[PDB]
C-alpha cells in the first residue's frame, strides 16, 4: 500500500510557463513509475515510463526526472491541448496505487 | 511511373528503396540519402541472445526453458507447495535496452547525397569511365568488407552480452544466499531452509534477509 | 492496430453481480508479457487499480477488496472479463481496461512488431 | 527446496554469422541489406518533372520535344530512356 | 611443487592447451582436457577461415606503367589509390588487433569456464588453495582424479569426511 | 607426407610371442597429442581394438586381453610396436597401425603443420 | 565395454538413393563417434568425426549427425567406388571399441 501522495492538488499557470509537479511515495520504490495523462470525459494515456522514457509518440516536451522516494516530472511549454489531469503509478511491488490528483489549468 | 502517395530519398533506375537500413544490395548506383552497397545478398543482425533448445528441474548451464514467455530470464522454482516460474524485469529489461541501442546505432543512414556521375542509357568516355568503375568497385569492396566486420561484431558482442547479463543475474542469487544455500552443478541452488512460495518471491527481489535462516540451513549443510 | 472495446449491461441492481468483459480487438490475448488491467475512476474522484491478470496466470487483486472482484483470462473468445459481486452505489463508476507491457521496446526487441509495445487503454463503459 | 535459472529459447531459431563462428543459433535476428524496392518513384512535396520524350540538354536548345519545359522547375528531375536531345542531326561537346 | 594457472604456464604441457596436473599419494601426473582445447581450437580456425579469404572482385590495370597516363586524371588516380590504401592499412591494424585481443580474452574466458567448473564439481569437498588450484581434503586415489577429469564426480561418496 | 609402414614376420609358432612393429616414415613420434593405436581384423569378422600408447605415457590395453599386450613408444629408431604372447589360431589376423589425432585441426593452429590433423594408416601386414 | 550396436548388417541400394545408417551406443557417450569407411581388402580412413562435421579431404556428400545415444550417418548420392564396409568407433572413455559391421552394396 506504498502511499502515493501528491501535492498540490490544483495548479494555476500561464501558457509558456514551466509547470513542476511533484509525486511522493512512502516506501524506498525503485525505478517504477508511470506517469498517466487523462483528458476530461476521456481515456488516459502514458507519457513517462520508467520515470525517464517517453512512449513513442509523444511529445518530447514532458520530461519526467527523480528517484527514490522524490519523483519530478517537468513540462517545458504549456499548450492549450495540455489541460488535463496528471497521474503517477507506482508498479514496483505486487500492488498497484494511485495518487490522488493534480490538475493544471 | 510516378506517384505522389509515396516519399523515399533515395532512387535508381528501377524505383525508390523507401525504407531506412544500414545497407542494400539493390543497386551499386543510387541517388540521394541511399544506404551503402554492398556485395553479400544476406547479412543477419543478431537481434536475441544465443538460442539452445530444449532436449528434476533444469537450469542455465543444462539447456534453455521454451515455456519461459514473460521475459528473456527466469526463476523456476521447485517447493513443497508446488512448481511455479516468473521472470526478471531487471535483466531482461537492461537487455532490451542493450539491443536497442545498438539498433538505433546502426539504423540510421546517411544525410550525404549523392549525384549521379555515369549515364546509364549514354556511355562516358571511356578513360573516366574506368576510373569512375575502379573507384566504385574499391568503394563498394570497402563497405562490404565493413558490413561484414559489423555484422560479426555486433552478433558476437550480443551472445557474450546476453551471457554476462546471466552471469550477473547468478552473482546476484549467489550474493543473496550467503551460506544458506548451496550450488547444485547445472546453474541451480539447492535450497536447505524450508521456506515457502513467499520466501521465493522474496528471493525474487532483492529483500531476503540472510539471518533469519542462517541457523537452521547451516545446521542442514553441517550435518 | 489493437482496439481495447469494452462491453457491459450498463444497469446493475444493486446488491447482485455484475459482468464487465474487455474484448480485444488485435493480434492476440495470449501473446504474453502484458499485465491486461481493469482501472475505475468515478467522476470527481481518482482512479482506482482494479486487477491485473496475465496469461501465464499471475493474478493480484487490489487490495481494496480481493473479495469482491474477480478477473480471468478467456483465450477461446479473446477477452478478459472483470465480474464484482455485491454491487452497491460507490462501486458505480467509469470503467477502463488496459494492455500494460512488461517492458520498454521502441523497437519490438521483446514483444516483435513494434506496436504492441505501446499501451492501449479502452474507450471506456460506465456501469450504474 | 530448490531454485533454478534459465534462459529462455525458441525452437525454429534463425542461423547467424558470428566473430569466430559461422552458423550460430540465435532466437531472432534482422536482415541489414535491403533486398525490397518500391517499383515506382516516389515524390510527395518535392517537386518532379517528368521528361518524356525529352532530354536535359534539349530543354535549354528546345527542341519541339522539349516546348513544355523550357522554364521548367523542379526539386527532382527524371530522364528517360526514350529521350532524344536532338531534332536535326547533331550532338554537344562536353 | 604444483602451481596453478594464476601463477604461471606449464611448458610440459604436450597433449592440449589446458591440462590437469595433480599431486597425490600415488604420485604426480599431468593430462589436458579435450574439450576447452577442442573449443578454444574451433574459434580460433573459425576466426581463420573467417579472415584467410580473399576477394572475387576483378580489378584492372588503370594506368601505364610504361607509358605516363594524362598528368591530371594521373594525380587523381594517385591520390584515389592512395586514399583507398590508407582505409586498407588502417583497417588491416584495427582488424589485428581486435583479432589479438579477442583470442587473448577468449583464452582466459575458457580457463575461466574451465576453472569454475572443477570448482562446480567439487561443491564442498575442496577449498581454493590461491595459485588456481584445489587443495584436495578427502583421500581419494588416481581413479578419483580421472573422475574429476570428466564430468562424473560425486560429491556425496565423500562428503561427510 | 608421413607414412605409417608395418614391418613383422608373417610366420608365427603357435603358443610363441610375436613382434609386429609399425614404423614412422615422416616428421616425428614424439611429437605428442597423438593416439598411437594398433587395430586388427580378421577377415570375415570386424574391427577389433587392441591398444593404443602417447608420448606422454599413457597406456590403455584393450580390456579384451590386457596381459597379451604389451604396446611400447621407441623414439630412438622412429616406431611404436606390438607385441602379443601365447599367439593361438584366433590371433591370426590382418594388422593395421594408426596415427589418430586428439583434436580436430583443419589449419594445423595445435599441430602447426596442417597435416599432421589427418588419421593416417598404415598399409597392413597379415601375420599367422 | 560401452556396447556398439549397428542395424541392420546388410544394406543392398541403388546408385543415388540415400543410405540411412544408424550407429547404437549403450551408455550417454558424449558427442564422440568416428566414423570408418574401409574398401575390402584396403586400409579404412575416416569420414566423420566428432559424430557431426566432416573431415577435410572427403567429399561433402558425407553427412553425419546425431547425438547420445543415437548416432546417424547419411550418404546424399551413392557412387560406384562406394562399395565399402562403415564402421563407428567411441573415443569417450579409455576404452575404445567398434561395431559389428555395417555393409551397402
Ligand atoms: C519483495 O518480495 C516480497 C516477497 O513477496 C514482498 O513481501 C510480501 O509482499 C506482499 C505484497 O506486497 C505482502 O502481501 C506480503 O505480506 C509481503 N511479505 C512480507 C514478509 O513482508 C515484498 O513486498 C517485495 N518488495 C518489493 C519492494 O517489491
Ligand atoms: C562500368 O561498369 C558498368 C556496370 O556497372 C558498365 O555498364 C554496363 O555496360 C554494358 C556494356 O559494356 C551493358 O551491357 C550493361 O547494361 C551496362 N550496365 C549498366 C548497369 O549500365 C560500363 O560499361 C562500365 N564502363 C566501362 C568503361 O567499362
Ligand atoms: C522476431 O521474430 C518475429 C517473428 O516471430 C519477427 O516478426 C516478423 O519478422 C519479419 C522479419 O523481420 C517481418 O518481415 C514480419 O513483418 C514480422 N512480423 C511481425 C509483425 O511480427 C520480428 O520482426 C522479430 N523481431 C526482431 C527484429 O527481433
Ligand atoms: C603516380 O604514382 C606513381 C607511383 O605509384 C608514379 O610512377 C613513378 O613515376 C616516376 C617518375 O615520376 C618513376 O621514376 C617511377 O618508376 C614510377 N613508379 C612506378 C611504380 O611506375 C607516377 O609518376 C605518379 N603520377 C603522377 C602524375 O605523379
Ligand atoms: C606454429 O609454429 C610452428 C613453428 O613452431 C609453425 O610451423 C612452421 O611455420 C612456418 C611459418 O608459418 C612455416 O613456413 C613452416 O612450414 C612451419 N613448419 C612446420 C613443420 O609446421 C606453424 O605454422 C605455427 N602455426 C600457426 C598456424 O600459427
Ligand atoms: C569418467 O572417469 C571415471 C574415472 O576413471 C571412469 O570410471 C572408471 O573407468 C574405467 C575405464 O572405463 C573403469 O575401468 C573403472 O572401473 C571405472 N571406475 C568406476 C568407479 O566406475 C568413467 O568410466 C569415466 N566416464 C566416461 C563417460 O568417460
Amino acid at each position: 500500500d506504498i502511499q502515493m501522495t501528491q501535492s498540490p492538488s490544483s495548479l494555476s499557470a500561464s501558457v509558456g510557463d514551466r509547470v513542476t509537479i511533484t509525486c511522493r511515495a512512502s516506501q524506498g520504490i525503485t525505478n517504477d513509475l508511470r506517469w498517466y495523462q487523462q483528458k476530461p470525459g476521456k481515456a488516459p494515456q502514458c507519457l513517462i515510463s520508467s520515470a525517464s522514457r517517453l512512449q513513442s509518440g509523444v511529445s518530447s516536451r514532458f520530461s519526467g526526472s527523480g528517484s527514490g522516494t522524490e519523483f519530478t516530472l517537468t513540462i517545458s511549454s504549456l499548450q492549450p491541448e495540455d489541460f488535463a489531469t496528471y497521474y503517477c503509478l507506482q508498479h514496483n511491488s505486487y500492488q498497484w496505487t494511485f495518487g490522488q490528483g493534480t490538475k493544471v489549468e | 511511373q510516378v506517384d505522389a502517395d509515396c516519399e523515399g530519398d533515395c532512387y535508381y533506375s528501377g524505383g525508390t528503396i523507401i525504407s531506412n537500413l544500414p545497407f542494400q544490395n539493390i543497386d551499386s548506383r543510387a541517388v540521394g540519402k541511399c544506404p551503402r552497397y554492398v556485395k553479400q545478398r544476406s547479412l543477419l543482425l543478431a537481434t536475441g541472445m544465443k538460442n539452445v533448445p530444449e532436449i528434476a528441474i533444469a537450469g542455465f548451464i543444462e539447456n534453455g526453458w521454451e515455456g519461459l514467455i514473460d521475459g528473456w530470464y527466469g526463476f523456476r522454482h521447485q517447493n513443497a507447495q508446488g512448481e511455479g516460474t516468473a521472470a526478471d524485469y531487471k535483466s531482461t529489461q537492461s537487455a532490451i535496452d542493450q539491443i536497442t541501442g545498438k539498433l538505433n546505432r546502426l539504423i540510421e543512414k546517411t544525410n550525404q547525397q549523392f549525384e549521379l556521375i555515369d549515364n546509364e542509357f549514354t556511355e562516358v568516355e571511356k578513360q573516366i569511365g574506368n576510373v569512375i568503375n575502379w573507384t566504385r568497385d574499391s568503394i563498394t569492396e570497402v563497405w562490404s568488407y565493413n558490413a561484414e566486420l559489423l555484422v560479426a561484431m555486433e552478433n558476437q558482442h550480443t551472445i557474450d552480452l546476453a551471457d554476462s547479463e546471466m552471469d550477473k543475474l547468478y552473482e546476484r542469487v549467489k550474493r543473496q544466499l550467503r551460506e544458506n544455500a548451496e550450488e547444485d552443478g547445472t546453474g541451480c541452488f539447492e535450497i536447505f531452509h524450508k521456506c515457502d512460495d513467499d520466501c521465493m518471491a522474496s528471493i525474487r527481489n532483492n529483500t531476503y534477509d540472510h539471518s533469519k535462516y542462517r541457523e537452521e540451513a547451516m545446521q542442514n549443510r553441517i550435518q | 492496430q489493437v482496439q481495447l472495446l469494452e462491453s457491459g449491461p450498463g444497469l446493475v441492481k444493486p446488491s447482485q453481480t455484475l459482468s464487465l468483459t474487455c474484448t480485444v480487438s488485435g493480434g492476440s490475448v495470449s501473446r504474453g508479457g502484458y499485465y491486461w488491467t481493469w482501472i475505475r475512476q468515478h467522476p470527481g474522484k481518482g482512479l482506482e487499480w482494479i486487477a491485473y491478470v496475465t496469461y501465464s496466470g499471475d493474478t493480484s487483486y487490489n487490495p481494496s477488496l480481493r473479495g469482491r472482484v474477480t478477473i480471468s483470462l478467456e483465450t477461446s473468445m479473446n477477452q478478459f472479463s472483470l465480474k464484482v459481486t455485491s454491487v452497491t452505489v460507490a462501486d458505480t463508476a467509469l470503467y477502463f481496461c488496459a494492455r500494460v507491457p512488461f517492458y520498454y521496446d521502441t523497437r519490438g526487441v521483446f514483444y516483435g512488431n513494434a506496436e504492441g509495445g505501446f499501451e492501449i487503454w479502452g474507450q471506456g463503459t460506465m456501469a450504474t | 527446496d530448490k531454485i533454478c535459472l534459465g534462459h529462455h529459447a525458441v525452437s525454429n531459431g534463425t542461423k547467424v554469422n558470428t566473430l569466430t563462428e559461422r552458423g550460430v543459433e540465435v532466437v531472432n535476428a534482422t536482415e541489414t541489406v535491403e533486398r525490397t524496392n518500391i517499383p515506382r518513384i516516389c515524390s510527395k512535396g518535392k517537386r518532379t518533372v517528368d521528361l518524356g520524350q525529352c532530354g536535359l540538354l534539349g530543354t535549354i536548345t528546345g527542341p519541339p520535344q522539349c516546348d513544355q519545359f523550357l522554364e521548367f522547375s523542379a526539386d527532382l528531375i527524371i530522364e528517360r530512356r526514350e529521350g532524344s536531345d536532338v531534332c536535326y542531326p547533331g550532338k554537344f561537346v562536353n
